[PDB]
């Protein structure tokens, strides 16, 4: 039973080391997604005044 | 929607 | 009778910037001489900037522009019942002039402090779901906020169709006028709800104000104060009133295009600063008016779309601080067949157990706790660690009692009724049952249980202990599916 | 002379002064219009112009509209003559009652005290909620914030909080309702009524609080300056009169709200979370006239809404680093049914010193929050893996923070009406003495949900016996009473026939009601 | 307070004092250092100062930046931290030590203000708000 | 795509007969608006989208 717990959870800390890859992947995209986004609400908030 | 992406984050790696 | 005159300088985008008009007032209502109307919204020192109720191609530079020395107003009274109006006032079902109604501002002060009372009174959805859980009272302002296609109007159409119920029944003085006010959405969907509430008899009592998404921008950003002013007619006169601003999220694109192409500065998501305003100037004429006013009160239903769950929208942040309540409606309850798909740990009531009905008060209070131990079991074991027999007592109760809110979409069922399924439900004489056959289990609990226990429950509003014993000792003696 | 209006841009009004432009910051009133229409100077445009905030609506000004300087900022009425009175954002009494008396109006516009006139005073506001007394206790004259998202409880604790330290205190009392519901301020006045806190007539002058009311109807402009005039009532009893002051502020979010809707409009470029540039300086000129003078002491319980339950936004960010006391409120408390929704390891106090409340009150709370942090880290296993391997060491920590959360709840007296039970006001020597038993032992043998919606550890032990015997009193209707009763449960159509039938008109009176409005007025 | 001077440019003060403040102290400081003695500056919050650097900024109509900060707000705070030295023998040996201050929010140190002061300084001392609910203070990373 | 349903239009309103009417990619008559609503003066709306979207 403790050998295939062990295989078992070093199956689930593989899965959730790709589940954690993809997932700072998808964070990293939608952090720099929200930096461009706020930047091209103030432009367009400074463009609408000069 | 950049919160309920990090808090999953906070599970995946305590799990 | 001097009529002022103003020279359009250049119209576009359904904006027309107009020389001269100096005496106009904001807000005011003008006349373009190609019949067209329009609205002065921001009067520059040079000249003035007009929304234009219609197609603009019709506007030239040059044109005369006459003002009609009014602020804009729509008929508002009785003869606006079981018509179908445009965006401000005129009617579109084809059935000629509006008759017996009178012309008022659609941008009234909402009613102060010392013009209100307490809401205590309910107002029955006929959602089991919500008058249970989430019960709103009379004078209340209650958020609809949910997804793309969650049944967000669904909750919304029976409240309609239940006050037609509720109204055959009532004396004259506790009936409920509804308006639907319809922004931004298709004419082929409207069509279906005019169509629905003329079979089932709604229209008698509903006003339908409809701004489509073929109207223009200051068409669907007006259409829920012309909607409000009607329904303000019933809260005004001492009667009741029930108003849904359907996509009130269509409403602020539609403010946000006419803000943007006046020139004022974009905000988050490109939109403007006093769109708080323009929501909470709208929702804080739903009110519950004093004895010295009448009594009246003015119920409202904004409803919101999210995007993908996501509440921590700019437009949908400011509704939830604006409203009492709260029905959160969510994407994967609806697909898990729990229809309405209210999210029940996200969904408040802020008038609370204070305007809910007596016989649910007592029944529903062991209802919302025992659910709320249903939520974190359900958690733990969908992943099957391990079982305890009492936590899976409440993991097996509470699943009768999710399958139990489930609800028709087309037929809200009485207060009366509701009491009685939810107390069979939660007096346990609704374990032995299988938990797929509740959806038809409690159609012999209503059915088989004597028609006159209904009248009892209704006429005295609270299950007394001489009906307590009396219908727990016929919810035995009634046949239900399986056993 | 008098200036004329030169632009209408929805709150935001241009005036044009021929000759001596008024101050900034000063009053103006548009004559000929249809209400009372008071403009604030912002800035000068420059070519003698003034751009201004309308403390109502522009619906109906006209370019040309004669604008009156008033010479000063805006007046108000201060003193005791506004003591159970309910005011606008001007000064006009809404509620319906005369004139207010108004000895010696002040303007609502004036700088923060010195640093030299700061009281570095600490004593502890006992309020009776023992989540607040026991880790994040208030200060007898400093700054209270309230933080938490739509729906946690801001107005429900402060509430709570007007009828445990102002229903009985030695000074006076401010509410000012800064762009909140009108119905949460009519249940807010209609409460005081009863309670004998405002009263109405030939004893008004009996009364000890004044409310100030700017609700969510009001404009941008009218919003923005409500908390500078629920100040100057404050500020009034606080200067002049010498004495103690309890001013509560509902969403002191609305204040920074309200500023931002119009700053656009003002010629402001957005800022980062697109609310106005000077958004901290808008909110310190504010937060730091609410202070404990040496001529008398404010203190201060401000609501402050979080927008998406986001404490990283910056008007809730800002408010952060003005408070002594800063009771934050959590959404995953209120659903877990506790209830005040407190936070109880974000909730932080700076009379959590142990040289300012004792070592017995400081190692209590510093007990508490042990525990309650050790659960969390703990929980993170125990809904993956289920309790069974923590080798009751841990086990033990758990059960122990569970009566800990649990009797952090308590029962409010404002909220008998919503959670049915009547409420609990816990003395601080009765809290200290509870939760020095939970944590050292001293009552593991009670159920956990014996400490729920309780006063103190006296009534955990007089709900716990009261449980053993409701689950062994269940056995016993399990014999009788399903038939033949005494009577007292009579035939069904007996019942039908006491139904006392109402008059179903079936004609709705509508054609005839407007036709009989038609000839009346 | 024998050994301290106190630079206070509060909440009701203007943005441009909150902004000069840091400036104002550096340079009291900088008198100890050029003499052959030793400092200690302390900026309660660098990030408070940055705040009203870019309030200025934003009304001055200077353009806005990733947050709406200012360009040279990395100038901002680089040319007054690097004021912060040891001096050689020839120049008295006195020395500067600064200690900046920047309140993070839910603890990201990938916001535009605290990029930048992270960058300038040599170390940083993190304090975790979850280290300081377990008992630990103070709370260091 | 607007002189495809005027010719769907003819069929429906004067033929008076059922008509299929298949638009392939109906998001790039958005999209083309958006490349010319910078070009005509407009402030942009959410995204970077004509405000009149
Ligand atoms: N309780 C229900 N039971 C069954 N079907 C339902 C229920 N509620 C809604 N539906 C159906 O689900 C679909 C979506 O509901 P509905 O159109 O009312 O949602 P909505 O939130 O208004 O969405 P939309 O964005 O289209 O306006 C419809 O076909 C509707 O009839
Ligand atoms: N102390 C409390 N006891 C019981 N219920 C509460 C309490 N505080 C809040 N609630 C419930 O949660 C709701 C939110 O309270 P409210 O003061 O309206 O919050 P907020 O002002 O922060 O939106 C209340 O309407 C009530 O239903
Ligand atoms: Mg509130």
């Amino acid at each position: 039973e403790h050998a295939s717990r062990m295989s078992a959870m070093e199956n689930s800390t593989k899965s959730a080391g790709e589940m954690l890859g993809k997932l700072t992947l998808d964070y990293n995209r939608k952090r720099q997604a929200t930096i461009t986004t706020e930047l091209i609400e103030i432009i367009a908030g400074a463009s609408a005044l000069m | 929607s950049n919160q309920a992406v990090k808090q999953r984050i906070r599970a995946i790696k305590n799990i | 009778p001097v009529i002022h005159l103003g020279r359009v300088l250049s119209v576009g985008d359904g904006i027309a910037r107009v020389y001269g008009l100096k005496s106009v007032q904001a807000g005011e209502l003008v006349c373009f001489d190609s019949g067209v109307k329009g609205m002065a919204l921001n009067l520059q020192a040079d000249h003035v900037g007009v929304v234009v109720f219609g197609n603009d191609s019709v506007i030239h530079q040059g044109d005369l522009v006459y003002r009609t020395g009014q602020i804009v107003n729509v008929p508002i009274g009785p003869g606006t019942l079981g018509r179908v109006t445009d965006g401000l006032g005129q009617p579109i079902d084809g059935k000629g002039p509006l008759t017996n109604v009178r012309s008022s501002l659609v941008e009234v002060k909402a009613p102060g402090i010392i013009a209100r009372q307490s809401v205590r009174e309910p107002l029955f959805t006929g959602v089991k779901a919500v008058d249970a859980l989430v019960p709103i009272g009379r004078g209340q302002r209650e958020l609809i906020i949910g997804d793309r296609q969650t049944g967000k109007t669904a909750v919304a159409i029976d409240a309609i169709i239940h006050q037609k119920n509720c109204n055959e029944q009532v004396p004259k003085a506790q009936r409920v006028y509804c308006v639907y006010v319809a922004v931004g959405q298709k004419r082929s969907t409207v069509a279906q709800l005019v169509k629905l509430f003329t079979q089932t008899g709604a229209m008698r009592y509903t006003i339908m104000v409809s701004a489509t998404a073929s109207d223009a921008a200051p068409l669907q950003f007006l259409a829920p104060y012309s909607g409000c002013a009607m329904a303000e007619y019933f809260r005004d006169t001492g009667k009741h009133g029930l108003i849904i601003y359907d996509d009130l999220s269509k409403q602020s694109v539609a403010y946000r295009q006419m803000s943007l192409l006046l020139r004022r500065p974009p905000g988050r998501e490109a939109f403007p600063g006093d769109v708080f305003y323009l929501h909470s100037r709208l929702l804080e004429r739903a009110a519950k008016l004093s004895k010295e006013l009448g009594g009246g009160s003015l119920t409202a239903f904004p409803v919101i779309e999210t995007q993908a769950g996501d509440v921590s929208a700019y437009i949908a942040t400011n509704v939830i601080s604006i409203t009492d309540g709260q029905i959160f409606l969510e994407t994967e309850l609806f697909y898990k067949g729990i229809r309405p798909a209210l999210n029940v740990g996200l969904s408040v009531s802020r008038v609370g157990s204070a305007a809910q009905f007596p016989g649910m008060k007592q029944v529903a209070g062991t209802l919302k706790l025992e659910l709320a131990q249903y939520r974190e079991v359900a958690a733990f074991a969908q992943f099957g660690s391990d079982l305890d027999a009492a936590t899976q007592y409440v993991l097996e109760r509470g699943a009768r009692l999710t399958e139990m809110l489930k609800q028709k979409q087309f037929a809200p069922i009485p207060i009366e009724r509701q009491t009685v399924a939810v107390y069979a439900a939660t007096k346990g004489f609704l374990d032995k049952v299988r938990v797929q056959d509740i959806v038809a289990a409690e159609e012999a609990v209503i059915s088989q249980v004597n028609p006159a226990v209904f009248k009892i429950l209704k006429a005295n509003g609270k299950i007394t202990p001489a009906l307590d014993a009396h219908l727990k000792a016929e919810l035995r003696k009634v046949k239900l599916p399986g056993a | 002379d008098a200036g004329y209006v030169s632009q209408v841009i929805g709150p935001v009004v241009d005036v044009r002064f021929d000759g001596e432009l008024p101050s900034i910051l000063s009053s103006l009133e548009v004559e000929g219009h249809s209400v009372r229409l008071v403009l604030e100077v912002a800035q000068h445009m420059g070519d003698n112009t003034v751009r201004c905030i309308a403390m109502d609506s522009t619906d109906g000004l006209v370019r040309g509209q004669k604008v009156v300087d008033t010479g000063s900022p805006i007046k108000v009425p201060v003193g005791r003559g506004t003591l159970g009175r309910i005011m606008n954002v001007i000064g006009e009494p809404v509620d319906e009652q005369g004139p207010i008396d108004a000895a010696d109006i002040w303007s609502i516009h004036r700088e923060a005290p010195e640093f030299t006139e700061q009281s570095t005073e600490q004593e502890i506001l006992v309020t009776g909620i023992k989540v607040v007394d026991l880790l994040a206790p208030y200060q007898r004259g400093g700054k209270i914030g309230l933080f938490g998202g739509a729906g946690v409880g801001k107005t429900v604790l402060i509430m709570e909080l007007i009828n445990n330290v102002a229903k009985a205190h030695g000074g006076f009392s401010v509410f000012a309702g800064v762009g909140e519901r009108t119905r949460e301020g009519n249940d807010l006045y209609r409460e005081m009524i009863e309670s004998g806190v405002i009263k109405l007539g030939a004893e008004r002058g009996n009364s000890k609080c004044t409310l100030v009311y700017g609700q969510m109807n009001e404009p941008p402009g009218a919003r923005a300056r409500v908390a500078l005039t629920g100040l100057t009532v404050a500020e009034y009893f606080r200067d002049i009169e010498g004495q103690d002051v309890l001013l509560f502020v509902d969403n002191i979010f609305r204040f920074t709200q309200a500023n931002s809707e119009v700053s656009a409009l003002l010629g402001r470029i957005p800022s980062a979370v697109g609310y106005q540039p000077t958004l901290a300086t808008d909110l310190g000129g504010l937060q730091e006239r609410i202070t404990t003078t040496t001529k008398g002491s404010i203190t201060s319980v401000q609501a402050v809404y979080v927008p998406a339950d986001d404490l990283t936004d910056p008007a809730p960010a800002t408010t952060f680093a003005h408070l002594d006391a800063t009771t934050v409120l959590s959404r995953s408390i209120a659903e877990l049914g506790i209830y005040p929704a407190v936070d109880p390891l974000d909730s932080t106090s700076r009379m959590l010193n142990p040289n300012v409340i004792g070592a017995e009150h400081y190692n209590v709370a510093r007990g508490v929050q042990k525990v309650l942090q050790d659960y969390k880290n703990l929980q993170d296993i125990i809904a993956i893996l289920g309790m069974d391997e923590l080798s009751e060491e841990d086990k033990l920590t758990v059960a122990r923070a569970r009566k800990i959360q649990r009797f952090l709840s308590q029962p409010f007296q404002v909220a008998e009406v919503f959670t049915g039970t009547p409420g609990k006001y816990v003395d601080l020597a009765d809290t200290i003495s509870g939760f020095q038993g939970v944590l050292t032992g001293k009552y593991d043998d009670l159920p956990e949900m014996a400490f729920y919606m309780v006063g103190d550890i006296k009534e955990v032990k007089e709900k716990a016996d009261k449980m053993a015997k409701d689950i062994a009193s269940r056995k016993e209707a399990d014999n009788k009473k399903v038939s033949e009763e005494l009577k007292d449960i009579p035939s069904l159509d007996k019942l039908v026939s006491e139904i006392k039938e109402v008059v179903i008109e079936e004609d709705d009176g509508l054609e005839e009601d407007f036709k009989a409005e038609a000839l009346s007025s």
